[PDB]
């Protein structure tokens, strides 16, 4: 049981392992923003001037 | 911010000339 539950359990179990492994993606994504998205803030102030 | 950042001299001779043929009409419509 410990092979036929326990393998595919653990790695049910392991999502949460990967829940930082693929909010990583996110948080590397928001970090991308943080250059990329202010980026177009930016011009706005050309929206002005 | 960037938004922010976006708010007579007049000639007595050439009128006393001018007027003549004016000034002396009402004389010349009485004879003298």
């Amino acid at each position: 049981d410990a092979r036929e539950w326990g393998t595919n359990l653990i790695d049910k179990f392991t999502g949460g392992i990967r829940s930082k492994i693929s909010g990583l993606r996110n948080w590397l994504s928001e970090l991308r923003n943080i250059g990329a998205e202010v980026g177009i803030d930016v011009p706005t102030i050309g929206g002005g001037g | 911010d960037g938004g922010g950042g976006g708010g007579a001299t007049i000639d007595g001779r050439q009128i006393s000339e001018s007027t003549g043929r004016y000034r002396s009409d009402p004389s010349r419509r009485r004879g003298i």
